RNA sequence: UUAAUUGGAUUCAACGCCGGGAACCUCACCGGGGGCGACGGCAGGAUGAAGGCCAGGCUGAAGGUCUUGCCGGACGCGCCGAG
RNA sequence: AAACCCGCCCUCAGUUCGGAUCGCGGGCUGCAACUCGCCCGCGUGAAGCUGGAAUCCCUAGUACCCGCGCGUCAUCAUCGCGC
RNA sequence: AGCGGGGUGGAGCAGCCUGGUAGCUCGUCGGGCUCAUAACCCGAAGAUCGUCGGUUCAAAUCCGGCCCCCGCUACCA
């Protein structure tokens, strides 16, 4: 999953324990206890909740927008407006996707698990083989 | 910005005897031709002036890197024994009265790799 | 490092030591070219072995080899042992 | 033989200290001096202003300072052995 | 968002106040000592002080806007 934040104000309705910030989905499919990364590679934390409304949310698909509260996220130093996320990946299983769940993976799921290997293509050559 | 070696044009040093030049040359070549050439400089000079009359039309490779070089020998390529093979030189003006092996090196130029184990005291 | 930068010696008791101040030689290294098998025997050999040369090519230079023909007369590495 | 002695110039300065490095020219040995020899004339003028922790030799015609002979050797001694 | 602290060799700290040298510890490279290695002793390299300007005879110091992180509470989709 890759989204970018709004660079409006208003979505932001709480700074610190917890971060509530509204989200609109790029690619990929947002799920509660998942982890976040920047480019550079900081643990901004684990999805605490996600809401859509004041009703309790369990998932996000493609085109839709969601208020998430974060932990260990905090806007300025940790996190800024308007800066892209990306969902942390593991090299497992992203090889269970390509290999074993090949059927189970459409045009967004693939964009978006193509830039990511691209974008963490720095470090291990595994991804810039991917 | 024509060629002159003491005043003289390469015409005129064409057309001198070996004594008239060897007071021209510094005082190495003029021992070295007053004392005669050996037999195989003897030799390799029958080729050359050969060569310039229009005959032996193949190329010209030598041992006797101790040749003077001399004006008659201007325009032709010699190949000079370096230890292993012969390097082609292309004899210009300015070369009378340096020797062959001057243009031919045998040894490569050194470019240092990291120091191994016994370099430095710390590294025996 | 290099085609080669020949090799021995590593505390006192290796390092102006090998009497080692190497232009050739020394030389043991690198590139290239030539030469060598007493003595036994096997093919061969006066109808001439083994060997040597005027000139000219190949060649760094060379009867080393080839071209071109002139020599000399009894041994013979083309083959096996041996040195 | 030199260190040594007498007279004149320089007077504490990278200099009239130091002479490395390089240019041009003249010579000797040798079959051959470019790689890779030694000598001479003019020119040029680098680092260096007394040296950290450590560490060597020496008890008398000895140590320090100064030159010379022989060996090696066609040419070449900042070396060895002697004076 | 608002309040509050601080930027100094590869690393971790002093040095401000009271201007006028950039010092400490560790690490890196080289040398001594030992038969040899560790311990130990010496030397060298490495920052011209986060940026701009002002102040001052002269600023790592006095001062600012400016770059950054740090501290706090506020902040319930
Ligand atoms: C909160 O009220 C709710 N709007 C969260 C989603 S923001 C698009
Ligand atoms: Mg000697
Ligand atoms: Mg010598
Ligand atoms: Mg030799
Ligand atoms: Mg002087
Ligand atoms: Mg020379
Ligand atoms: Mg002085
Ligand atoms: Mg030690």
């Amino acid at each position: 999953g890759v989204i970018r934040l709004y660079p409006d104000e208003r979505y932001v309705f709480r700074r610190s324990n917890p971060a509530i910030v509204g989200i609109e989905v790029i690619e990929g499919r947002i799920k509660p206890g998942v982890t976040l990364i920047k480019q550079n590679g900081q643990k901004v934390g684990v999805i605490r909740s996600i809401k859509s409304r004041d009703e309790f949310l369990q998932e996000a698909k493609k085109g839709q927008a969601v208020a998430i509260a974060i932990e260990g996220a905090i806007v300025g130093r940790h996190i800024h407006p308007g800066e892209t996320l990306y969902v942390d990946l593991s090299r497992d299983d992203a090889i269970t996707l390509l290999k074993h769940l090949r059927d189970t993976l459409e045009d967004t799921d693939i964009k978006a698990l193509k830039m990511i290997a691209k974008v963490k293509a720095k470090e291990d050559p595994f991804w810039r083989a991917i | 910005k024509e060629f002159r070696y003491r005043g003289y044009t390469l015409e005129q040093l064409m057309n001198m005897s070996l004594e008239e030049l060897a007071k021209l040359l510094p005082a190495r070549q003029r021992r070295s031709l007053k004392r005669g050439l050996t037999p195989e400089q003897k030799k390799l000079l029958r080729k050359i002036r050969l060569a310039k009359k229009g005959k032996y039309n193949k190329p010209i490779r030598t041992h006797c890197r101790d040749m003077i070089v001399l004006p008659e020998m201007v325009g032709l390529t010699i190949y000079v024994h370096n230890g292993k093979e012969f390097v082609p030189v292309e004899i210009k003006p300015e070369m009378i009265g340096h020797y062959l092996g001057e243009f031919a090196p045998t040894r490569k130029r050194v470019q240092h790799g990291a120091p191994g184990i016994g370099a430095t005291r710390s590294s025996m």
